[PDB]
RNA sequence: AUUAUAAACCAGACCGUCUCCUCAUGGUCAAUCAAGACUAUGUAGGGAAUUUUUGGA
């Protein structure tokens, strides 16, 4: 329940908790909640929202952890516009060999598979000339373990005491890699940011780059603190009474992580954004029939019970039990009066009634953003073609959860050669939409997809089936 | 526009000689000029590579099949340029 | 040097040569130092100085000057006229521009060379993360049209956050606007702790 | 789009162009036109090794060329598919 | 007066006898009847027969669409 | 031959150029008028023949050239 | 383009070159020796430091160079003197160097 | 695009020299911008008649002396 | 231009040595006495290990030569010479267009650098220029006797960098001292890791 | 402007070029013809509108016979630019 | 009285530092009852199958 901040895929989650709470006070039901989470600075407030008493609400310090962790944060010049630099790499290497020379075992975190590859060769280079390039083990032992060779790019890095881990290997290969760490064979493991889920417990933790590229905004972002947490989250098993994190940051984001890895994460709503879709859904379910129902719903939520503390975060200048209420009302009006412009809902005077149209109803059923549904509405019409439909699908808001790494646009362009359909003239080439369009074709035509893109494709496909249903049964409507 | 065309136009009423693909040279008056370099002549001399030279009254020539066209030295600096 | 005053008595000219080769350096260094310190007054002024050094002209010398392709008569007209430059940039119609560049000739050209000039309807609301901490959500629009001869491989922009006075920098960053960015309503965030007072 | 856009990029490279009537001419490409008119600073000749007829600076009419070879051994191509799209910023 | 763009129309209408001429080999020339309306000089001609004409002859042929580039005579 | 790193046709206007044609008849003449087709008007014509060894000469005209049958243009000796 | 009042000297045939002669003027002064005609070249140290141009005879006036380093009149530094001498004789053409 | 000024040459018998040693003659009934001469006589070189009216492709027509000046 | 077709009194002793063994060499020998020629020879020797006699394709990406002249004029002079005597193998011998640090990647593609000691130091100190120095096999140091003047502190620094710093590659490039005749040739040799060879 | 020419992009893959497009996509050897008694072979790489093509690993096969004979001369060429007017027949071989 | 010479920062590799011609574009001018030369945008095109540069060797 710390992740109810992070973005909106958060606010989604937040929503559900709120919904559950509401249900509990509409089914008079003895529902139990167990809100397990990170250390949160505000967390009493959160608890209060989540139907609790000060007794049951156990917010702690992160220093209360038990394998005590020494976080070393290291900032570098010229980094804020790149993933990692050479000084950083050097530092990592130094720290890596410090672990390998000791009994401890370290793991580096990185942005992506490409990054890992870059590190691996570089790491090897660093090693060769220096004493340490040992696997703690013979050169003819490892080849038996890596008989399968898929992908073969892992082999050569893996062969000299420096393994790879990226999102979506051959599962068997991944397992083998894991075993090689656990067993004590492989010395250092390189990890892509996406693979934080693959919790291989390590002693030292290198974080090479707190900065992640994305065609999202055509620019390098920063590892949002949740992501970082997983590496402070994974601690030492071998050397008890010791934990260690080398962190390779920007000078700017020292002061973010220097604050927010040792102190509790502050919790704030992103509900403010999504309310359009959520509200629509609520309306469809028909508990909402008014401009006070919405307010009531809000009141059974984290937004309302958060906003009272930091309201300047959520833009509430008045800050009074009147003023706040007024603000809320305004917000709900805003939410509604988009949903009247788009074909979502209807309102009339006699307290005063609210009801759906298909557009709204379909959205509610299939869980697709008002934003996305609006987009769908205008481009889809009578005598729209298959290609057009595909294009429309590809510009759903949904796919903002799809990475576009450094040089992925180029790759896409290259691929465009082998495609059946072609994209429209009047849209962007950097956008996720473009990626979606080509990576819908990429598996329609049974193509040879790069293992990076495979993940992306999978992600896209996670979304598509509701979206396609919507498309078919917006047209039907 | 193309300056050679302009020059040609200007030299309407000059003793212009010629040379074609085959090499059948000529030398008579310039009757008219066009964008595509179509030419007509008067009192035209026929002096071919075959040897059998003749004297013809009028002749019209296709522009595409021209190799080059001869002009006198009068319209050299002025007035066509600036 | 800033004003381009190439010389007769070349001893001076020799001396000025040195400055030319080494001014931009020193000025840049000074600017950097200021930035590090966190001092507004010089650093903005220092940035200006640096720019001048780079492009051999003063602040009051009208920026068109720094395109390769604009003509001399126009620049002179621009200079004397005592118009807030921004006004010219704001103007919409090339005819209008022509009318108000004392030269209805080249008006279109100049317009093309104003939609060829950098310019950003930036917006930025901050939100207080916690008591000390402040996120600042910046929304930078790049309103200009790129050109690989003119604007270069990228268009840097040293973003300052600075105080109510304009004395002290709070937090700064370089950001490279790329061709790719331009026009996209593109965000940028940073967090700033605060002073007790 | 076009393969003359390929030779548009290659400023200043050494080639020995096979012309249609048959010739060997080592020279610097400079800038080629969209009607394949290239500009050649230094030259070696063959009038109809083959004898050096003693010319230096040629400028090609783009009709003449059969085969261009040996400026550079690379493979880099596209451009217009990028530019059409990133100009769609605001409606 | 007779323009050639309307001449094609006439040809289409009447269905006349024809003797087409070629470029490279002056000796070989085609004979038949022209059919098609077209913007290029290209036209389709049923009952094509290439004949060796006396340069200073029993040879028949099938049916042809001759390229607009290589046509050197039309008679109607 | 003395001719420098000349970038384009407009930068080498009014030079005494050798010119080459389809049949093999070589020319010499001062370049007057650039064009789309390279119908380059010469200040004076001296065409030269070789039989199908050794080169001959002619001098009839001061010509407007036509581009169709040209091969390429080469500088001989600049004016002034 | 000869500005100062050195043009008269040039005309006479005993010119000079120093940091303080124009990029072109100074180049000219150099090249007015390499074309051949300059009979005598007065100077300050620049030539020795920079440009190869050897000339069969070389005088060096003075002892005390005033360095701003000290803020005082020194004597001639050997590291400079030797360099100056190194012009000496014309290596390609002539026999020795005065 | 510019029309050939062959209204001068209209209704006069012309002695052509078409491509490849081919001397043909006929009256100019009709002309065009492409030069596809719509002429009304066809005889070869001595002489023999072959076809009455004849439309030729302009690409293969070069020299055309009007018999009547 | 093989005028004499036979090397001077200096090179005739050194030539074999230059070609024989890749040692850190050094020559204190009279001013304007085939130093350039010697340098060229050294360069050629260096190139031997990368560029093949059978496969005449020049091995570009591997070797990168540096030339530390003291004066910019001198550098300019020498660049031309380099171009002249190594356009046959087809070497692109440029002096440095420095400009900016992250922009200093022109130099990475170039084969031979003639750069001023100060400039070199700037190049070799800055972070994303470490790639350059590893490709540097040939550091040629003209007029080392500058060391005595307050400039050649930079030379000393450079030397220090070349030995001490690059240990994470650890593959030390060939040094070639060049100078006019001066004593303490022993000391200099010691400094530069030079034997009696 | 954009639609009128870019629609002809699929006209490669439908029209008579389709074969050579395919070849280009999956590099394969093809007989390459010319005007003056010529025969050429190579694999396809980059493709255009008007047959101005580029290939790799190229073999020229042609004759200079001064006296009623055949002398099939052979030389290796790489990364060319044949002007498409000269090309006549090309075909994908197995 | 009055002072040698001399080197230097910073953005760049995921990236088209740079076009000869025609058409349109708006702003101009030079002008007669609806048409021509210039800057400027590349947003157009260049097998317009024949009058030129995509095939008569």
């Amino acid at each position: 329940a710390h992740e109810i901040s992070q973005g909106v895929y958060g606010a989604v989650y937040e929503t559900l908790i709120s919904r559950m709470i509401f249900i509990a006070t509409q089914l008079e039901k003895k529902i139990r909640f167990v809100c397990l989470s990170n250390c949160l600075a505000n967390a009493r407030d959160f608890g209060e929202w989540a139907g609790m008493t000060k007794s049951n609400i156990y917010n702690f310090s992160p220093s209360e952890r038990i394998e005590p962790l020494e976080i070393n944060i290291q900032s570098f010049k010229d980094v804020e516009h790149i993933s990692f630099n050479f000084s950083m790499l050097q530092m990592a290497f130094e720290a890596s060999a410090a672990a390998a020379g000791n009994r401890n075992s370290s793991s580096v975190f990185l942005p992506s598979r490409k990054d890992c590859m870059e590190v691996a060769s570089a790491f090897m280079k660093f090693s060769k000339a220096i004493e340490w390039d040992m696997l703690n083990v013979e050169e003819e032992q490892i080849v038996p373990y890596i008989e399968k060779l898929t992908d073969g790019h892992l082999r050569a890095p893996l062969k000299h005491g420096v393994g790879i881990l990226y999102k979506g290997m051959a599962s068997n290969d991944e397992r083998i890699v894991k075993r090689l760490y656990e067993y004590g064979a492989v010395s250092v493991l390189l990890i892509s940011k996406d693979c934080s889920a693959f919790a291989c417990k390590t002693d030292e933790v290198i974080i090479l780059g707190t900065n992640l590229y994305d065609g999202a905004e055509h620019k390098y972002m920063p590892y949002t603190i949740n992501e970082l947490l997983e590496m402070v989250g994974l601690a030492s098993g071998n050397d008890s009474m010791a934990g260690k994190v080398l962190i390779l940051t920007s000078h700017n984001m020292k002061a973010y992580y220097k604050k927010f890895l040792i102190e509790p994460l502050p919790t704030e709503s992103y509900l403010q954004y999504i309310i359009h879709d959520t509200l629509n859904n609520e309306i469809a379910n028909s508990i909402i029939q008014s401009k006070q129902d919405c307010v009531d719903w809000f009141t059974y939520s984290y937004f309302y019970r958060r906003i009272h503390v930091n309201p300047s975060y959520y833009g509430v200048r008045d800050t009074s039990p009147h003023g706040i209420s007024v603000f809320l009302s305004n917000l709900v009006e805003t939410c509604l009066n988009d949903l009247v412009e788009s074909s979502f809902i209807e309102i009339d005077d006699t307290t005063e009634i609210i009801s759906t149209l298909s557009n709204g109803l379909i959205a509610s059923h299939y869980g697709v953003s008002f934003f996305t549904i609006q987009s769908f509405v205008s481009s889809l019409s009578n005598t729209s073609t298959l290609k057009n439909m595909l294009y429309v699908l590809s510009t759903a808001v949904e796919f903002e959860s799809v990475p576009l790494r450094k040089g992925d646009r180029a790759l896409l362009v290259k691929l465009s050669k082998r495609l059946p359909l072609r994209f429209p003239e009047h849209t962007s080439s950097g956008s996720v939409s473009f990626k979606v369009f080509l990576l819908l074709q990429a598996y329609f035509s049974r193509l040879e997809l790069p293992v990076d893109f495979q993940n992306d494709l999978k992600d896209i496909l996670e979304k598509v089936v509701p979206l396609i249903n919507v498309v078919v049964d917006i047209l039907s409507a | 526009n193309g300056i050679p065309v302009k020059l040609l136009n200007e030299a309407q009423g000059h003793i212009v000689s010629l040379e074609l693909t085959t090499g059948a040279t000529y030398r008579g008056k310039l009757v008219e000029s066009e964008d595509s370099m179509n030419v007509q002549l008067r009192d035209v001399i026929a002096t071919e590579p075959q040897g059998a030279v003749t004297h013809m009254d009028q002749i019209f020539v296709r522009g595409s099949q021209i190799k080059f066209i001869v002009v006198p030295d009068l319209l050299k600096n002025a007035p066509l340029f600036k | 040097y800033f004003s381009q005053l190439k010389f007769e008595g070349f001893a001076l000219n020799s001396d000025i040569v040195f400055i030319h080769q080494n001014a931009g350096r020193l000025l840049r260094a000074m600017f950097e130092i200021c930035l590090k310190r966190g001092w507004g007054h010089p650093t903005r002024m220092l940035l200006n100085l640096c720019k001048s050094a780079t492009t051999k002209m003063w602040p009051t010398n009208c920026p068109l000057r720094q395109f390769k392709t604009c003509p001399v008569e126009v620049i002179k007209r621009l200079e004397a006229s005592t118009v807030p430059w921004g006004d010219y940039l704001q103007l919409e119609t090339p005819a209008e521009v022509g009318r108000a560049i004392r030269s209805e000739k080249y008006g279109k050209q100049v317009y093309d060379l104003l939609k060829r000039f950098p310019k950003m309807s930036v917006t930025c609301n901050a939100q207080p993360i916690t008591r000390s901490v402040m996120r600042f959500n910046i929304e930078i629009i790049a309103d200009w049209i790129w050109d690989m001869n003119v604007h270069g491989s990228l268009e840097p922009f040293l973003l300052m956050l600075e105080d109510t006075d304009g004395d002290s920098i709070l937090y700064y960053d370089v950001l490279f606007i790329t061709p790719d960015i331009v026009g996209h309503e593109f965000t940028l965030s940073f967090t700033y702790e605060l002073k007790q007072h | 789009m076009k393969l003359v856009n390929f030779l548009k990029k290659l400023r200043n490279e050494q080639v020995t162009i096979e012309l249609k009537n048959g010739t060997t001419v080592w020279g610097t490409l400079q800038s080629v036109s969209p009607q394949m008119n290239a500009i050649l600073t230094d030259v070696k000749l063959t009038l109809p090794s083959d004898n050096i007829a003693s010319l230096q600076y040629i400028n090609i009419r783009g009709n003449t060329i059969r085969q261009i070879i040996l400026p550079d051994s690379l493979n880099l191509d596209s451009l217009l598919v990028d530019q059409k799209q990133l100009n769609s910023l605001r409606r | 007066m007779v323009p050639p763009i309307n001449c094609i129309f006439n040809f289409l209408q009447q269905q006349t006898p024809v003797t087409i001429w070629l470029f490279e080999q002056i000796g070989i020339r085609i004979k038949g009847k022209i059919v098609g309306f077209d913007e290029f000089m290209n036209v389709v001609i049923d009952e094509a027969v290439e004949i060796p004409v006396n340069s200073a002859k029993g040879t028949p042929l099938g049916k042809i669409l001759l390229k607009g580039d290589n046509i050197t005579l039309i008679t109607s | 031959i003395q001719v420098a790193h000349s970038s384009r046709l407009a930068n080498l206007i009014d030079y005494k150029l050798r010119v080459l044609t389809q049949d093999g008849r070589v020319y010499i003449g001062q370049l007057m008028a650039f064009d789309k087709h390279m119908n380059l008007v010469l200040n004076e014509c001296i065409e030269e023949r070789v039989p199908k060894i050794k080169v001959e000469k002619r001098v009839l005209g001061l010509t407007i050239l036509r581009g169709e049958q040209i091969l390429s243009t080469v500088v001989e000796d600049k004016p002034l | 383009v000869l500005d100062p009042s050195l043009r008269k000297l040039i005309e006479s045939g005993i010119g000079t070159h120093h940091a303080g002669l124009t990029r072109s003027d100074r180049s000219l002064s150099e090249d007015l020796f390499a074309d051949g005609l300059l009979q005598v070249l007065v100077c300050t140290a620049t030539l020795a430091w920079g440009v190869n141009l050897p000339a069969h005879t070389v005088i060096i006036k003075g002892t005390d160079v005033y360095s701003p380093e000290k803020g005082s009149w020194e004597q001639l530094s050997p590291q400079d003197v030797l360099q100056m001498l190194g012009r000496a004789g014309r290596p390609r053409y002539d026999t020795f160097g005065e | 695009v510019s029309t050939p000024e062959l209204k001068k040459y209209m209704d006069k018998k012309i002695l052509l020299n078409i491509n490849g040693s081919r001397k043909v003659a006929g009256i100019l009934r009709g002309y065009d911008i492409f030069l596809n001469v719509v002429l009304d006589d066809a005889m070869e070189i001595n002489n023999h008649q072959l076809g009455l009216q004849t439309v030729i492709r302009g690409n293969s027509i070069i020299s055309l002396e009007a018999l009547d000046a | 231009s093989s005028e004499t077709t036979s090397l001077n009194p200096i090179q005739s002793k050194v030539f074999h040595a230059a070609f024989e063994g890749d040692s850190n060499m050094l020559i204190c020998a009279p001013t304007g006495s085939g130093k350039t020629n010697i340098a060229l020879l050294t360069v050629l020797k260096a190139l031997s290990h990368h560029y093949n006699p059978k496969t005449k394709k020049l091995n570009l990406s591997a070797f990168k030569i540096v030339y530390i002249a003291p004066l910019k004029a001198l550098v300019q002079e020498q660049v031309r010479e380099f171009q002249r005597r190594l356009a046959f193998l087809g070497i692109k011998v440029a002096e440095l267009t420095g400009d900016s640090r992250l922009s200093r990647k022109q130099i990475d593609e170039t084969q031979v650098l003639v750069s001023t000691p100060e400039k070199w130091d700037i190049t070799t100190r800055n972070s994303n220029n470490l790639a350059i120095v590893e490709l540097v096999r040939l550091l040629i140091i003209d007029e080392i006797h500058l060391l005595h003047d307050d400039r050649g502190p930079v030379l000393e620094s450079i030397v220090a960098r070349t030995f001490w710093a690059s240990k994470y590659g650890q593959e030390y490039p060939r040094i070639i001292g060049l100078s006019a005749t001066l004593p303490n040739y022993e000391d200099v040799g010691r400094f530069l890791r030079v034997p009696k060879e | 402007r954009a639609e009128l020419e870019e629609l002809e992009e699929f006209e490669f893959k439908h029209g008579p070029m389709s074969l050579i497009n395919d070849a280009m996509v999956t590099r394969t050897p093809v007989i390459i013809s010319l005007r003056n008694n010529h025969k050429i072979i190579a694999r396809v790489k980059a493709f255009d509108r008007h047959c101005n093509m580029v290939l790799e690993n190229v073999k020229e096969l042609w004759t200079e016979k001064k006296g009623k004979n055949v002398i099939n001369r052979e030389r290796f060429i790489s990364k060319l630019f044949l002007r498409g007017d000269s090309v006549i027949v090309v075909l994908k071989t197995p």
